[PDB]
Protein backbone atom coordinates (compact mmCIF):
# COMPACT_ATOMS: atom_id res chain seq x y z
CA UNK A 1 0.00 0.00 0.00
CA UNK A 2 1.96 3.22 -1.26
CA UNK A 3 0.29 6.04 0.39
CA UNK A 4 -0.20 9.99 -1.48
CA UNK A 5 -2.00 12.86 -0.95
CA UNK A 6 -4.39 14.67 -3.13
CA UNK A 7 -3.00 18.75 -3.38
CA UNK A 8 -3.96 21.60 -5.78
CA UNK A 9 -1.95 24.80 -5.96
CA UNK A 10 -1.68 27.45 -8.72
CA UNK A 11 -5.33 26.32 -10.22
CA UNK A 12 -3.77 22.79 -11.04
CA UNK A 13 -4.18 19.68 -9.29
CA UNK A 14 -1.35 17.97 -8.03
CA UNK A 15 -1.27 13.58 -6.74
CA UNK A 16 1.82 14.45 -4.31
CA UNK A 17 3.94 11.01 -2.74
CA UNK A 18 6.09 10.84 -0.42
CA UNK A 19 9.23 8.46 -1.66
CA UNK A 20 11.61 9.44 1.26
CA UNK A 21 10.45 6.72 3.67
CA UNK A 22 8.45 4.85 0.57
CA UNK A 23 10.60 2.47 -1.71
CA UNK A 24 8.58 3.25 -4.88
CA UNK A 25 10.38 3.62 -8.37
CA UNK A 26 8.34 6.00 -11.23
CA UNK A 27 8.46 4.14 -14.44
CA UNK A 28 6.80 5.73 -17.23
CA UNK A 29 4.71 2.65 -17.06
CA UNK A 30 3.73 2.85 -13.65
CA UNK A 31 2.96 6.87 -13.89
CA UNK A 32 0.66 6.23 -17.06
CA UNK A 33 -1.45 3.84 -15.25
CA UNK A 34 -1.43 5.94 -11.60
CA UNK A 35 -2.85 9.30 -14.53
CA UNK A 36 -5.78 7.02 -14.98
CA UNK A 37 -8.74 7.90 -13.18
CA UNK A 38 -10.33 4.82 -13.10
CA UNK A 39 -7.52 2.27 -12.93
CA UNK A 40 -5.04 4.51 -10.45
CA UNK A 41 -5.41 7.70 -9.21
CA UNK A 42 -6.38 11.03 -11.28
CA UNK A 43 -4.31 13.70 -11.42
CA UNK A 44 -3.24 16.69 -13.51
CA UNK A 45 0.70 16.30 -12.78
CA UNK A 46 2.38 14.10 -10.30
CA UNK A 47 4.79 15.01 -7.47
CA UNK A 48 7.27 12.67 -6.19
CA UNK A 49 9.33 14.49 -3.04
CA UNK A 50 13.02 12.08 -3.24
CA UNK A 51 15.88 12.24 -1.11
CA UNK A 52 18.52 14.96 -2.34
CA UNK A 53 21.08 14.18 -4.48
CA UNK A 54 23.41 16.93 -2.33
CA UNK A 55 24.10 16.98 1.32
CA UNK A 56 23.36 20.56 1.68
CA UNK A 57 20.15 20.85 0.30
CA UNK A 58 17.02 19.19 2.31
CA UNK A 59 15.01 17.41 -0.77
CA UNK A 60 14.72 16.67 -4.51
CA UNK A 61 11.43 16.59 -6.62
CA UNK A 62 10.18 15.77 -9.47
CA UNK A 63 6.98 16.03 -11.46
CA UNK A 64 5.75 13.99 -14.38
CA UNK A 65 3.10 14.13 -16.47
CA UNK A 66 -0.13 12.47 -17.24
CA UNK A 67 1.92 10.82 -20.49
CA UNK A 68 4.46 9.73 -18.14
CA UNK A 69 7.30 12.07 -18.79
CA UNK A 70 9.49 14.68 -16.56
CA UNK A 71 8.21 18.10 -16.29
CA UNK A 72 10.83 20.83 -16.40
CA UNK A 73 9.19 24.24 -15.83
CA UNK A 74 10.64 26.61 -13.02
CA UNK A 75 9.20 26.77 -9.72
CA UNK A 76 6.02 24.61 -10.67
CA UNK A 77 4.51 22.57 -7.82
CA UNK A 78 7.09 24.61 -5.13
CA UNK A 79 3.96 25.47 -2.96
CA UNK A 80 2.36 21.74 -2.71
CA UNK A 81 5.94 20.29 -1.93
CA UNK A 82 7.08 22.69 0.77
CA UNK A 83 3.51 22.28 2.68
CA UNK A 84 3.34 18.94 1.64
CA UNK A 85 7.15 17.59 3.52
CA UNK A 86 5.97 19.71 7.03
CA UNK A 87 2.08 17.88 6.85
CA UNK A 88 4.41 14.77 6.64
CA UNK A 89 6.19 15.92 9.47
CA UNK A 90 8.99 14.70 6.89
CA UNK A 91 11.02 18.20 7.54
CA UNK A 92 10.17 21.04 10.42
CA UNK A 93 12.40 23.37 8.72
CA UNK A 94 10.47 26.69 7.58
CA UNK A 95 13.35 27.72 4.85
CA UNK A 96 13.32 24.06 2.93
CA UNK A 97 16.31 23.67 0.48
CA UNK A 98 15.35 21.74 -2.56
CA UNK A 99 16.32 20.59 -6.25
CA UNK A 100 14.53 20.17 -8.93
CA UNK A 101 14.99 19.33 -12.82
CA UNK A 102 15.78 23.27 -13.24
CA UNK A 103 18.29 23.78 -10.25
CA UNK A 104 17.90 24.46 -7.00
CA UNK A 105 15.88 26.87 -5.19
CA UNK A 106 15.07 27.92 -1.38
CA UNK A 107 10.81 27.91 0.10
CA UNK A 108 9.96 29.82 3.23
CA UNK A 109 6.96 28.60 4.88
CA UNK A 110 5.02 31.70 6.31
CA UNK A 111 3.54 30.96 10.01
CA UNK A 112 0.04 31.42 8.07
CA UNK A 113 1.39 28.72 6.39
CA UNK A 114 1.76 29.75 2.56
CA UNK A 115 5.05 29.51 0.87
CA UNK A 116 7.30 31.92 -0.61
CA UNK A 117 9.29 31.72 -3.70
CA UNK A 118 12.28 34.30 -3.95
CA UNK A 119 12.08 34.41 -8.37
CA UNK A 120 14.73 36.90 -9.07
CA UNK A 121 15.25 40.88 -9.85
CA UNK A 122 13.49 41.50 -12.89
CA UNK A 123 14.89 42.84 -15.79
CA UNK A 124 13.64 45.88 -17.82
CA UNK A 125 16.72 45.63 -20.31
CA UNK A 126 14.59 45.29 -24.15
CA UNK A 127 18.18 43.07 -24.96
CA UNK A 128 16.86 40.40 -22.80
CA UNK A 129 13.15 40.11 -23.15
CA UNK A 130 13.74 40.68 -25.78
CA UNK A 131 12.05 43.93 -27.28
CA UNK A 132 12.27 45.52 -30.75
CA UNK A 133 13.15 49.07 -28.97
CA UNK A 134 15.75 52.23 -28.64
CA UNK A 135 16.25 51.39 -24.73
CA UNK A 136 13.84 50.76 -21.59
CA UNK A 137 11.25 53.24 -20.47
CA UNK A 138 9.00 53.12 -17.93
CA UNK A 139 5.67 52.59 -20.82
CA UNK A 140 5.53 52.20 -24.52
CA UNK A 141 3.69 52.57 -27.07
CA UNK A 142 2.97 50.27 -29.84
CA UNK A 143 0.07 50.15 -32.59
CA UNK A 144 -1.86 46.65 -32.18
CA UNK A 145 -3.45 46.72 -36.21
CA UNK A 146 -6.45 49.60 -35.80
CA UNK A 147 -5.65 50.35 -32.41
CA UNK A 148 -2.73 52.49 -30.09
CA UNK A 149 -1.80 51.46 -26.90
CA UNK A 150 0.36 51.91 -23.78
CA UNK A 151 2.67 49.22 -22.06
CA UNK A 152 5.70 48.34 -20.32
CA UNK A 153 7.65 44.92 -20.44
CA UNK A 154 9.70 43.46 -18.61
CA UNK A 155 11.75 39.95 -18.30
CA UNK A 156 11.64 37.52 -15.66
CA UNK A 157 13.60 34.34 -17.89
CA UNK A 158 10.62 34.87 -20.04
CA UNK A 159 9.56 37.51 -21.83
CA UNK A 160 6.30 39.53 -20.14
CA UNK A 161 3.83 42.63 -21.57
CA UNK A 162 1.61 44.46 -19.94
CA UNK A 163 -1.23 46.51 -20.30
CA UNK A 164 -3.73 48.52 -17.83
CA UNK A 165 -7.72 47.74 -18.27
CA UNK A 166 -9.99 48.98 -16.44
CA UNK A 167 -11.48 46.10 -15.19
CA UNK A 168 -10.06 42.54 -16.43
CA UNK A 169 -13.90 40.57 -17.24
CA UNK A 170 -13.96 44.34 -19.75
CA UNK A 171 -11.13 42.90 -21.39
CA UNK A 172 -10.80 41.83 -25.67
CA UNK A 173 -7.88 39.67 -24.54
CA UNK A 174 -8.96 36.85 -27.17
CA UNK A 175 -9.27 39.57 -29.78
CA UNK A 176 -6.28 41.71 -28.37
CA UNK A 177 -4.15 38.66 -26.82
CA UNK A 178 -2.64 37.41 -29.85
CA UNK A 179 -2.02 40.08 -31.48
CA UNK A 180 0.47 41.12 -29.04
CA UNK A 181 1.47 37.78 -28.32
CA UNK A 182 2.93 37.46 -31.95
CA UNK A 183 3.95 40.89 -32.62
CA UNK A 184 6.94 41.81 -34.40
CA UNK A 185 8.46 43.57 -31.72
CA UNK A 186 8.69 40.30 -29.68
CA UNK A 187 10.98 37.89 -31.46
CA UNK A 188 10.47 35.27 -29.18
CA UNK A 189 6.78 36.29 -28.09
CA UNK A 190 5.23 37.52 -25.09
CA UNK A 191 2.83 36.63 -22.41
CA UNK A 192 0.57 39.82 -22.36
CA UNK A 193 -1.21 40.71 -19.29
CA UNK A 194 -4.42 42.63 -18.84
CA UNK A 195 -3.88 44.73 -15.12
CA UNK A 196 -6.61 46.42 -12.83
CA UNK A 197 -5.75 48.55 -10.59
CA UNK A 198 -7.87 48.49 -7.57
CA UNK A 199 -6.12 49.80 -4.76
CA UNK A 200 -2.10 50.45 -4.65
CA UNK A 201 -1.50 46.77 -2.97
CA UNK A 202 -4.92 45.09 -4.62
CA UNK A 203 -4.39 44.16 -8.49
CA UNK A 204 -7.22 42.06 -10.38
CA UNK A 205 -5.54 40.46 -13.47
CA UNK A 206 -5.93 37.98 -17.09
CA UNK A 207 -2.94 36.71 -18.28
CA UNK A 208 -2.84 35.08 -22.26
CA UNK A 209 0.41 33.27 -21.70
CA UNK A 210 2.71 33.04 -24.44
CA UNK A 211 1.67 29.70 -26.71
CA UNK A 212 -1.09 28.46 -24.70
CA UNK A 213 -3.61 31.42 -24.23
CA UNK A 214 -5.00 32.27 -20.59
CA UNK A 215 -5.06 29.38 -17.75
CA UNK A 216 -6.34 29.66 -14.86
CA UNK A 217 -2.94 30.71 -12.98
CA UNK A 218 0.41 31.93 -14.70
CA UNK A 219 3.10 32.89 -12.14
CA UNK A 220 5.08 34.48 -14.22
CA UNK A 221 2.39 36.91 -15.16
CA UNK A 222 1.70 37.85 -11.85
CA UNK A 223 4.84 39.04 -10.72
CA UNK A 224 5.29 40.76 -14.12
CA UNK A 225 2.83 42.96 -14.05
CA UNK A 226 3.40 43.86 -10.21
CA UNK A 227 6.76 44.46 -11.20
CA UNK A 228 6.05 47.32 -13.70
CA UNK A 229 3.32 48.73 -11.79
CA UNK A 230 5.96 49.57 -9.26
CA UNK A 231 8.67 50.32 -11.55
CA UNK A 232 5.81 52.44 -13.10
CA UNK A 233 5.05 54.20 -10.03
CA UNK A 234 1.60 53.07 -9.80
CA UNK A 235 1.83 50.35 -6.81
CA UNK A 236 3.36 49.99 -3.46
CA UNK A 237 6.05 47.13 -1.76
CA UNK A 238 3.66 44.50 -1.80
CA UNK A 239 0.79 43.67 -3.93
CA UNK A 240 -2.99 41.11 -3.81
CA UNK A 241 -3.07 39.76 -6.80
CA UNK A 242 -6.22 38.00 -8.04
CA UNK A 243 -6.68 35.78 -10.69
CA UNK A 244 -8.85 33.29 -11.82
CA UNK A 245 -7.33 30.55 -10.24
CA UNK A 246 -7.08 32.23 -6.99
CA UNK A 247 -5.19 34.50 -4.80
CA UNK A 248 -1.15 35.59 -5.18
CA UNK A 249 0.83 37.62 -2.83
CA UNK A 250 4.41 39.68 -4.85
CA UNK A 251 6.45 41.37 -3.29
CA UNK A 252 9.55 44.01 -4.19
CA UNK A 253 11.29 46.55 -3.37
CA UNK A 254 12.45 47.75 -6.32
CA UNK A 255 16.16 46.86 -9.28
CA UNK A 256 18.82 45.83 -7.15
CA UNK A 257 16.63 43.69 -5.22
CA UNK A 258 14.62 39.95 -5.74
CA UNK A 259 10.97 39.75 -6.22
CA UNK A 260 9.27 37.24 -3.40
CA UNK A 261 5.81 35.84 -4.71
CA UNK A 262 3.50 33.98 -1.92
CA UNK A 263 1.10 31.27 -2.79
CA UNK A 264 -1.34 28.85 -1.34
CA UNK A 265 -1.50 25.02 -1.34
CA UNK A 266 -4.18 23.19 -0.02
CA UNK A 267 -3.93 19.77 0.89
CA UNK A 268 -6.89 18.11 -0.49
CA UNK A 269 -6.82 14.25 0.69
CA UNK A 270 -4.74 11.34 1.57
CA UNK A 271 -4.84 7.78 -0.09
CA UNK A 272 -3.91 4.65 -0.63
CA UNK A 273 -3.41 2.32 -3.74
CA UNK A 274 -1.85 -1.13 -3.88
CA UNK A 275 0.61 -1.09 -6.74
CA UNK B 1 30.57 -17.30 16.98
CA UNK B 2 27.58 -14.84 17.72
CA UNK B 3 25.98 -15.96 14.01
CA UNK B 4 22.57 -17.37 14.38
CA UNK B 5 21.58 -20.39 12.75
CA UNK B 6 20.07 -18.17 9.39
CA UNK B 7 23.25 -16.58 9.44
CA UNK B 8 22.88 -12.96 10.55
CA UNK B 9 25.55 -11.70 12.38
CA UNK B 10 24.35 -9.62 15.43
CA UNK B 11 25.08 -5.22 15.08
CA UNK B 12 24.64 -2.26 15.77
CA UNK B 13 24.09 0.67 14.34
CA UNK B 14 24.55 4.72 15.24
CA UNK B 15 23.07 8.09 13.73
CA UNK B 16 24.88 10.58 15.51
CA UNK B 17 23.18 13.85 14.74
CA UNK B 18 24.02 17.62 15.67
CA UNK B 19 21.98 20.49 16.96
CA UNK B 20 21.02 21.57 13.32
CA UNK B 21 19.60 18.22 12.52
CA UNK B 22 22.02 17.05 10.49
CA UNK B 23 23.87 13.77 10.46
CA UNK B 24 26.70 12.45 10.73
CA UNK B 25 28.23 10.62 7.41
CA UNK B 26 31.81 8.20 7.65
CA UNK B 27 33.80 7.49 4.78
CA UNK B 28 35.34 3.89 5.03
CA UNK B 29 38.83 3.53 4.96
CA UNK B 30 40.68 3.43 1.55
CA UNK B 31 37.40 3.83 0.11
CA UNK B 32 34.74 5.47 -2.03
CA UNK B 33 31.38 4.84 -0.24
CA UNK B 34 30.27 6.32 3.06
CA UNK B 35 28.12 5.03 5.62
CA UNK B 36 26.59 5.28 9.40
CA UNK B 37 29.14 3.38 12.04
CA UNK B 38 28.18 0.02 12.95
CA UNK B 39 29.85 -2.72 14.74
CA UNK B 40 29.71 -6.01 15.33
CA UNK B 41 28.42 -7.39 18.70
CA UNK B 42 30.65 -9.52 20.97
CA UNK B 43 29.98 -12.41 23.20
CA UNK B 44 28.87 -10.86 26.35
CA UNK B 45 28.20 -7.22 25.93
CA UNK B 46 24.86 -6.36 25.44
CA UNK B 47 23.71 -3.58 22.48
CA UNK B 48 23.60 -0.68 23.96
CA UNK B 49 27.47 -1.83 25.74
CA UNK B 50 28.48 -2.86 21.78
CA UNK B 51 27.20 0.63 20.38
CA UNK B 52 29.48 2.99 23.23
CA UNK B 53 32.16 0.38 22.48
CA UNK B 54 32.24 1.03 18.44
CA UNK B 55 31.28 4.37 19.32
CA UNK B 56 34.74 4.65 20.76
CA UNK B 57 36.50 2.75 18.43
CA UNK B 58 35.41 4.38 15.51
CA UNK B 59 34.26 7.72 16.37
CA UNK B 60 36.35 8.60 19.45
CA UNK B 61 33.96 9.85 21.68
CA UNK B 62 33.18 9.06 25.21
CA UNK B 63 30.05 8.33 27.06
CA UNK B 64 30.14 12.00 27.82
CA UNK B 65 30.65 12.95 23.97
CA UNK B 66 26.89 11.56 23.14
CA UNK B 67 22.90 11.68 24.46
CA UNK B 68 21.16 8.47 23.51
CA UNK B 69 17.79 10.05 22.30
CA UNK B 70 16.12 6.97 20.78
CA UNK B 71 16.61 3.30 19.39
CA UNK B 72 14.70 1.25 17.29
CA UNK B 73 12.35 -1.63 19.34
CA UNK B 74 13.61 -5.08 17.31
CA UNK B 75 15.89 -5.79 15.03
CA UNK B 76 16.23 -4.76 11.15
CA UNK B 77 18.22 -7.22 8.69
CA UNK B 78 20.04 -7.47 5.56
CA UNK B 79 21.16 -10.18 3.98
CA UNK B 80 24.76 -9.61 2.03
CA UNK B 81 25.22 -9.28 -1.54
CA UNK B 82 25.72 -13.02 -2.28
CA UNK B 83 28.90 -12.11 -4.44
CA UNK B 84 30.34 -10.50 -1.33
CA UNK B 85 29.48 -13.93 1.61
CA UNK B 86 32.41 -15.50 2.03
CA UNK B 87 31.63 -19.34 1.74
CA UNK B 88 35.05 -21.24 2.62
CA UNK B 89 34.35 -19.28 6.15
CA UNK B 90 32.05 -21.34 8.45
CA UNK B 91 29.76 -20.45 9.93
CA UNK B 92 28.88 -18.02 7.46
CA UNK B 93 27.50 -15.13 8.03
CA UNK B 94 24.64 -14.11 5.11
CA UNK B 95 23.33 -11.02 6.47
CA UNK B 96 23.24 -8.65 9.56
CA UNK B 97 20.98 -8.30 12.35
CA UNK B 98 21.57 -4.82 13.36
CA UNK B 99 19.66 -2.92 16.54
CA UNK B 100 20.14 1.24 15.61
CA UNK B 101 20.76 4.21 17.93
CA UNK B 102 20.13 7.72 17.11
CA UNK B 103 22.37 9.83 19.36
CA UNK B 104 22.94 13.61 19.71
CA UNK B 105 26.57 14.89 19.58
CA UNK B 106 26.75 17.02 22.77
CA UNK B 107 30.26 18.26 22.52
CA UNK B 108 31.81 20.01 19.94
CA UNK B 109 33.18 18.54 16.85
CA UNK B 110 36.90 18.74 17.56
CA UNK B 111 35.82 15.79 19.55
CA UNK B 112 35.22 13.03 16.63
CA UNK B 113 38.28 11.30 16.11
CA UNK B 114 38.81 8.05 13.85
CA UNK B 115 42.23 7.34 14.87
CA UNK B 116 41.86 5.84 18.28
CA UNK B 117 42.15 2.58 16.44
CA UNK B 118 45.08 0.84 15.44
CA UNK B 119 42.78 -0.24 12.81
CA UNK B 120 40.28 2.28 11.89
CA UNK B 121 37.57 1.82 9.25
CA UNK B 122 36.88 5.33 8.84
CA UNK B 123 39.13 8.28 7.63
CA UNK B 124 36.83 10.49 7.02
CA UNK B 125 33.39 12.37 7.54
CA UNK B 126 31.27 15.35 7.33
CA UNK B 127 27.96 16.57 8.26
CA UNK B 128 24.76 15.71 5.87
CA UNK B 129 21.11 16.57 5.40
CA UNK B 130 18.69 14.51 7.40
CA UNK B 131 17.98 12.50 4.68
CA UNK B 132 20.94 12.42 2.03
CA UNK B 133 21.88 8.99 3.66
CA UNK B 134 18.98 7.06 2.15
CA UNK B 135 19.61 7.85 -1.65
CA UNK B 136 23.23 7.81 -0.75
CA UNK B 137 23.85 4.42 1.02
CA UNK B 138 24.55 1.24 -0.96
CA UNK B 139 21.95 -0.60 -2.01
CA UNK B 140 21.68 -3.62 0.21
CA UNK B 141 21.66 -2.24 3.42
CA UNK B 142 19.04 0.82 1.52
CA UNK B 143 15.58 -0.81 3.07
CA UNK B 144 17.01 -0.71 6.46
CA UNK B 145 18.39 2.93 6.35
CA UNK B 146 14.77 3.62 5.48
CA UNK B 147 13.15 2.27 7.59
CA UNK B 148 15.60 3.65 10.56
CA UNK B 149 15.73 7.54 9.37
CA UNK B 150 11.58 7.13 8.75
CA UNK B 151 11.28 5.65 13.00
CA UNK B 152 14.00 8.36 13.80
CA UNK B 153 12.69 11.67 12.15
CA UNK B 154 10.07 12.48 14.59
CA UNK B 155 12.89 12.89 17.06
CA UNK B 156 15.30 14.89 14.81
CA UNK B 157 12.38 17.32 13.95
CA UNK B 158 11.33 18.03 17.44
CA UNK B 159 14.62 19.21 18.07
CA UNK B 160 15.87 22.87 16.99
N1 LIG C 1 32.23 -4.57 0.95
C1 LIG C 1 31.37 -4.17 1.88
N2 LIG C 1 31.21 -5.01 2.94
C2 LIG C 1 30.30 -4.63 3.87
C3 LIG C 1 29.67 -3.40 3.75
N3 LIG C 1 28.87 -3.24 4.83
C4 LIG C 1 28.99 -4.34 5.63
N4 LIG C 1 29.99 -5.03 5.09
C5 LIG C 1 30.12 -6.34 5.80
O1 LIG C 1 30.10 -6.16 7.20
C6 LIG C 1 31.46 -6.01 7.71
C7 LIG C 1 31.65 -4.63 8.32
O2 LIG C 1 31.68 -4.78 9.69
P1 LIG C 1 30.74 -3.80 10.65
O3 LIG C 1 29.25 -4.08 10.44
O4 LIG C 1 31.04 -2.32 10.33
O5 LIG C 1 31.16 -4.13 12.24
P2 LIG C 1 32.56 -4.17 13.00
O6 LIG C 1 33.60 -4.73 12.09
O7 LIG C 1 32.44 -5.02 14.23
O8 LIG C 1 32.93 -2.77 13.40
C8 LIG C 1 32.38 -6.20 6.50
O9 LIG C 1 33.52 -6.99 6.86
C9 LIG C 1 31.46 -6.98 5.50
O10 LIG C 1 31.44 -8.37 5.81
C10 LIG C 1 29.91 -2.61 2.63
O11 LIG C 1 29.31 -1.53 2.51
N5 LIG C 1 30.76 -2.97 1.68
CL1 LIG D 1 33.66 6.38 27.83
F1 LIG E 1 34.90 -3.26 15.01
MG1 LIG F 1 32.06 -0.43 11.97
MG1 LIG G 1 34.18 -1.40 14.19
MG1 LIG H 1 33.87 -4.83 16.08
Amino acid sequence: SMQFSKMHGLGNDFMVVDAVTQNVFFSPELIRRLADAHLGVGFDQLLVVEPPYDPELDFHYRIFNADGSEVAQCGNGARCFARFVRLKGLTNKRDIRVSTANGRMVLTVTDDDLVRVNMGEPNFEPSAVPFRANKAEKTYIMRAAEQTILCGVVSMGNPHCVIQVDDVDTAAVETLGPVLESHERFPERANIGFMQVVKREHIRLRVYERGAGETQACGSGACAAVAVGIQQGLLAEEVRVELPGGRLDIAWKGPGHPLYMTGPAVHVADGFIHL
Amino acid sequence: SMIDDDGYRPNVGIVICNRQGQVMWARRFGQHSWQFPQGGINPGESAEQAMYRELFEEVGLSRKDVRILASTRNWLRYKLPKRLVRWDTKPVCIGQKQKWFLLQLVSGDAEINMQTSSTPEFDGWRWVSYWYPVRQVVSFKRDVYRRVMKEFASVVMSLA
